[PDB]
């Protein structure tokens, strides 16, 4: 922006009503993010036209697995507001369920390295996969803490670190690394 | 489309409507669902900034409400509706809802239609 | 010294009272809920605890001098009757403060179990024991609620203070500095803006009058 | 008449009185009455802060210094008082601090005037 | 400051190029400090070569003990912070240490009347004296303290006042506390 | 003005120049109990002045009804909020006396339409009685307490309806229902 603001006039006439928006920080960018994107204010103003080919080339649970990941990523956002106020404190399951998983997606997936070619370069296969790997995880720690397991135990687990190590995997190996990770997800959850 | 709850508001809304010109009901109608829309944005995100070491049956009603206040009311797809046809919503979920919670619509217009 | 942006910032201080103004809204019956309840918790605490403590000292007093050794006697016999060293049922509880523990006053208590000392005051001072351990959980949970209301009294209080102080009026107060001197540099936009028409309306004049 | 000069600067008040030129206890009183109702409104701040107390035994004395400032010596309709009255009762309400060792005076005024 | 900050160019020339500085408050004016020095707003450069007429004329046991009066402050900032967040009923006996070695620092060292002209003009038979009383308390104190005697009866105790009178003293008054107060300090507070 | 700021001109002039602001809420408005005036946001630096010539004119004792009265609202303004959460039955009788006189208030000297034109007409001699019951029953409300009258009967006077039916009359029947009216307060504490 010009002014440092974005209220002027030449942001908003075709750098703000443009096909997509990403904001960004100074103390964003300098943790391991590079190139960033922020985790709230960034929003998609096109996106509901390139559903047809998403679903066709790529795969066809694909819109259904975008909208599911950002549903958290932005609505932890609520809690970022209850921070800067009065501050929660009061620890329940429910509640850092979504502190946790969140944290992990801001750590992990979107920390990239646009340096190496296993912390970014992205084909369909690796997309889809990593992308389905968070989701099922956090969807198995949603009825995992609904029966009385502390979010403790499942932060020490070693699927924690596997998340971890999909930053550092490449394209070509994808399909058999994530081929065998899916069973590391429901044994080391449905069991406890 | 997306609209806030006290934040929004016309200015002219009963001077242009009567009763029975988009049904006689209307008007105590058209100023529940401010007041009762307005109350789950309360807890619309506080249910466990609130723990489980307190939670009264009013309010967990009033989540509930928004859920399908949001789903169905607010937004009705770009199918076509009529006055008629987007009444019969705010009713019907009113109707979760005890008459001891209603307050904003008299007895009369609950003698038409719950 | 050290002073923040005023256009970058411009922007955030905006976005300050929308974090600030609806947030402070909902904190108020936030609060109001759990204290509402607890006040349940303290009147309904009296109800066994009346009743219970005048059938317990009812015997006790009555006996130390025929007895007073068979202390002994009944610890001995018992079977597992009083847990001297951590007995307690302990429970960990999450609230508003983090994990307090809590922890009522549950172990074996026994019901006429002595004997000596006084034929009728002995069976009795026995049977009173349950009128101990029962009671003394009424407030094993309504005093150590007392405690965790004690966290959230005093983070919730300082919030107030503060809000009424420093903060609403404060973040308000910076708007207007802020304003007020972006506004004012285009005073200088305007005089100097005045003058370069002057030069446009001049030159066209050293063509029309001189 | 409200009267708040918890952020005042009074540059000069030793000099155009003095002792004999107004009263005796003029320039000792003049410190004295400012920073002891200072810190009565100072405990009213740190109390709240942590729970609704932080008060001790050397703050109940101050602390009713702000009342005893308050609508006794503040409030007075539009009553003309002389600089006598004033100086002479303000040494009434410098009764309720243990005296001898102030923070401005010392022994010099204090079993002169109280 | 025309602005009430120095981002004005008339108010930055003294800040423009460096120098020394001084921080003069309106807060610290109202109770009638004279002078108003903060050192949260001042430095000097003069701290690195007065270095060498210290120790030629003044004394060598002066580049560090002027340094140690600093850091009594320096702490009492990190703590002020944390009194404003929670009162002095939530810190501990060390935590109320330097608070208030850092009230006598001010009430009777940040204050000089503007009634009594020998306080008006100091030596340096002034400085040393007083910086050196200060010294001794602290060194006693954190091992006074650790003996488990709390903050509170030490405020009770006719100790700290003597050391007080600082601010009513004239310059040939001057060895009337240099030596004598000097023992009563780390005399009769060990023991008592 | 856009906001209700003061930054802009128009109201920073205007609010010295002219010496009133009259502050309408939006939540006193929307019950429909009229006037909605907000009254810690109204003031009138007029009412000085003024004091003299009302009294001369309107009704001796008109000045001293509605400085007194006023007190009623300041101290249920704090007494609403969250001190009267566990109903007003938990608290002192002296703190209960507020609501009572409450009552009185809200449902008489603050309840009017713009619906109903025999209520909306007022002037002096109605509005002046209607203020002066309120006094007198604040007078005899603090000697129910002193005697331990119950707010169970106290709230289920006749005295009450009294008043309410005499809002519903412009003028006219207002005498005669000030002559009933008045000693029905008298008669109605000392019937009990």
């Amino acid at each position: 922006p010009p002014g440092g603001d974005m209220s002027e006039p030449v942001t908003q006439s075709t750098l703000r009503i443009v096909g997509a928006f990403w904001r960004l920080d100074a103390s964003l960018a300098f943790r391991r993010h590079f190139p960033a994107i922020n985790w709230n204010g960034s929003y998609s103003l096109f996106t509901s036209a390139l559903d047809p080919w998403y679903r066709e080339n790529v795969a066809e649970d694909y819109p259904e697995l975008r909208d599911a990941i950002s549903e958290l990523l932005q609505r932890e956002a609520g809690l970022q507001e209850i921070v800067q106020l009065v501050g929660p404190d009061a620890l329940q399951d429910a509640e850092r369920l979504v502190i946790e998983v969140g944290r992990i997606i801001r750590e992990d997936f979107l920390q990239q390295n646009a340096y190496h070619e296993v912390d970014a370069y992205c084909s369909m296969k690796k997309a889809y996969g990593i992308m389905k790997m968070i989701l099922a995880f956090y969807k198995e720690a949603e009825a995992a803490i609904k029966r009385g397991v502390s979010i403790d135990e499942i932060l020490q687990l070693p699927v924690l670190e596997r998340i971890g190590r999909a930053r550092y995997v490449s394209e070509e190996e994808f399909p058999a690394y994530f081929e065998e990770a899916m069973k590391e997800i429901q044994g080391a959850f449905k069991a406890l | 489309p997306p609209i806030d709850p006290l934040p929004s508001l016309s200015r002219l809304m009963n001077n242009g409507v009567g009763k029975g010109k988009t049904r006689e009901d209307h008007k105590q109608v058209s100023d529940q669902l401010y007041s009762a829309y307005a109350n789950g944005v309360d807890i619309r995100k506080l249910v466990a900034i609130i723990g489980e070491d307190a939670l009264t049956e009013n309010d967990r009603r009033y989540l509930q409400f928004a859920d399908a206040f949001e789903r169905f009311f607010i937004n009705q797809g770009q199918q076509n509706r009529s006055i008629e046809e987007s009444l019969q919503i705010a009713w019907a979920l009113l109707s979760m809802l005890p008459q001891g919670e209603l307050k904003r619509i008299s007895k009369d217009h609950i003698g038409k239609y719950y | 010294s050290q002073v923040s942006p005023t256009r970058m910032n411009l922007l955030q201080r905006r976005g300050q009272l929308r974090l600030a103004q609806k947030g402070v809204d909902l904190l108020k019956k936030k609060r109001d809920a759990l204290v509402a309840e607890f006040f349940g918790l303290v009147r309904e605490a009296m109800e066994a605890r009346k009743a219970l403590d005048q059938a317990a000292k009812e015997a006790y007093a009555a006996l130390l001098l025929a007895q007073a050794f068979d202390g002994p006697e009944v610890v001995a016999g018992a079977a597992l009757g009083v847990p001297p060293l951590e007995g307690v049922e302990a429970e960990v509880e999450n609230v508003w403060g983090s994990k307090v523990p809590r922890l009522k006053a549950t172990f074996p208590d026994g019901a006429l179990l002595s004997p000596v000392g006084t034929p009728a005051y002995t069976l009795e001072a026995s049977r009173a024991f349950r009128r101990y351990a029962e009671a003394l959980i009424r407030v094993a949970n309504t005093e150590t609620r007392l405690k965790k209301i004690g966290e959230e009294i005093k983070k919730t209080t300082r919030r107030v203070n503060a809000l009424e102080q420093v903060v609403i009026p404060g973040i308000r107060a910076q708007i207007r500095f802020i304003q007020q001197v972006l506004e004012q540099r285009e005073r200088e936009d305007t005089f100097r803006l005045k003058r370069i028409k002057g030069k446009i309306e001049a030159r066209e004049a050293e063509e029309e009058g001189g």
